[PDB]
């Protein structure tokens, strides 16, 4: 491999674009800093799970190269966040549907192998020159088929985080990823993020200003959440159509809307499953 | 006469002192057999350490907050390494260093709460660097295939670097619990083999262990 351009960054890794020396195949070399922490736990987790996730909608890990450690990922051109910036405005609805198809397809695979991504956002939704969408960066992901005690992790933005997770929940299941999907969706539809919060407190408030405050009645589990407040000013849910429609060039049909509500229930158990999502009347014409 | 504690079906709902006695038991039973039956490895000590496996095992547990599934995983990692690192056999020269290693790869690999190698090396008795290369060794030999799953070992064996022979030697769908049936399988096994008081490390904890016949 011969590196030929840096692409992004973090405190964990420095990512470059390179080339295979047999097939002309372009690759993304992800150099992981290799230390009192030994072999970055984040790598052990990524490398580990990637080997376990082969799908046409999950970025592939080709190999590992060993005082450093380079993760060789299948090179992807840009990402949902970067792809949208290029327009300026939300994407046209036939393209909005297809992208949401691809994301749910790859995630439905994760969830089937009992693995949560945990941090889905448009940067993590990479898109090749050929219009394919693939989930990437499984640093914060876990094989939840291994019943270990769950603690959440510090993330750079909270705009895609489930309200219950933000309320300190440590028994969340596969439903954490479905919330992010409903936010990814609204974003693609409108252009702007659905819950552009600044912090733990604001994000929750911003969810409740639209989704309504939690319905203790049809969600009794919420009273057990560590960051739960019984003395919140109760809010009626604002109907999503009058929030999105003003900022989407095309009319929002009923199907699209039922689908969207199905993803953005407050109560995890009311949240649609990835499998169930892919058989919603909204995706009928794909069959 | 000796106490008779009945364990639960789910190993998580079970005292992790019990698991540390159950595993240690299984460990010295392997150590006896594998021996009473030589290119060295990184898991080799110059001489058998003067601390029994159990007393070393609880220590790691107490002062590194080793979760249950990690304790089960640790045991499993023997069968892994023993199947894919020809050179490696569990024996009174490999137990400790292997254990220290396994333990801290299981945690860092599979868990949400974890320490630094520098923390783990201290409790384990080794220099930090000792543990770093010891951790790196394992990950290379196992090809990072650390998630205990039904077909994991096989897939690890297949993903090895393969000798070319003249004659070639010749999806978790529908599989129960998506192929995460390994750690229970091990839990049930050690209660079946070393569950009674007749194994070898009698000294450790005087108890017979039962598991409801279900």
């Amino acid at each position: 491999f011969k590196q030929l351009e840096k692409l992004g960054n973090g405190t964990y890794a420095t990512v470059y674009k390179g080339l295979n020396k047999t097939t002309g195949v372009y690759v993304a070399l992800k150099e992981v800093k290799l230390s009192e922490e030994g072999t970055p736990s984040t790598a052990i987790r990524e490398i580990s799970l990637m080997k376990e996730l082969k799908h046409e909608n999950i970025v592939r890990l080709y190999d590992v190269i060993h005082n450093k450690l380079t993760l060789v990922f299948e090179f992807m051109d840009n990402d949902l966040k970067k792809y949208m910036d290029s327009r300026t405005r939300g994407l046209e609805l036939n393209l909005v549907k297809y992208f949401q198809w691809q994301l749910l397809q790859g995630l439905a695979f994760c969830h089937e192998n009992k693995i949560l991504h945990r941090d889905l956002k448009p940067q993590n939704l990479l898109i090749n020159k050929r219009g394919q969408l693939k989930l990437g960066d499984f640093g914060l992901a876990r094989a939840f088929g291994i019943p270990v005690n769950t603690f959440s992790s510090e993330v750079v933005t909270l705009w895609y985080r489930a309200p219950d997770v933000l309320m300190g929940s440590r028994t969340y299941s596969t439903s954490i990823d479905i919330w992010s999907c409903g936010c990814i969706l609204a974003e693609m539809i409108t252009g702007k993020p659905l819950f552009p919060g600044t912090n733990d407190e604001e994000q929750l408030k911003l969810i409740f200003d639209i989704m309504g405050t939690p319905n203790e009645s049809l969600w009794p589990s919420v009273t057990k959440l560590p960051k739960y407040n019984p003395n919140i000013q109760q809010r009626p849910p604002r109907d999503l159509r009058q929030v999105l429609q003003p900022h989407t060039k095309e009319p929002l049909d009923g199907n699209l809307m039922d689908f969207l509500h199905g993803l953005l229930q407050l109560n995890p158990d009311m949240r649609l499953s990835a499998k169930q999502a892919l058989h919603h009347p909204w995706f009928a014409e794909y069959y | 006469g000796i106490p008779k504690v009945i364990l639960p079906a789910d190993f998580n709902k079970c005292s992790r002192t019990d698991l540390v006695v159950l595993i240690s038991r299984m460990l010295v039973s392997l150590i006896a057999i594998n021996e009473n039956s030589i290119t060295l490895t990184r898991y080799h000590s110059k001489i058998p350490p003067n601390i029994s496996i159990f007393n070393y095992f609880i220590r790691l547990t107490k002062f590194s907050s080793l979760e249950h599934c990690v304790l089960m995983t640790s045991l499993y990692y023997i069968d892994l390494l023993q199947t894919v690192y020809p050179d490696f056999t569990l024996n009174s020269l490999t137990a400790h260093r292997f254990l220290l290693t396994a333990t801290t790869v299981a945690t860092k690999g599979l868990c949400d709460s974890f320490s630094t190698n520098a923390h783990y090396a201290k409790v384990g008795g080794v220099r930090c660097h000792e543990l770093n290369i010891l951790e790196n060794d394992f990950l290379k030999r196992v090809n990072y295939r650390i998630i205990p799953r039904d077909h994991n070992i096989t897939l690890c064996s297949i993903e090895q670097k393969q000798k070319k022979f003249v004659i070639d030697k010749n999806s978790y769908v529908n599989r129960p619990k998506s192929g995460y049936n390994v750690l229970d399988k091990y839990y049930r096994r050690i209660v079946q083999l070393v569950g009674s008081f007749n194994a070898s490390p009698d000294k450790s904890r005087k108890v017979d262990y039962v598991l409801p016949p279900n």
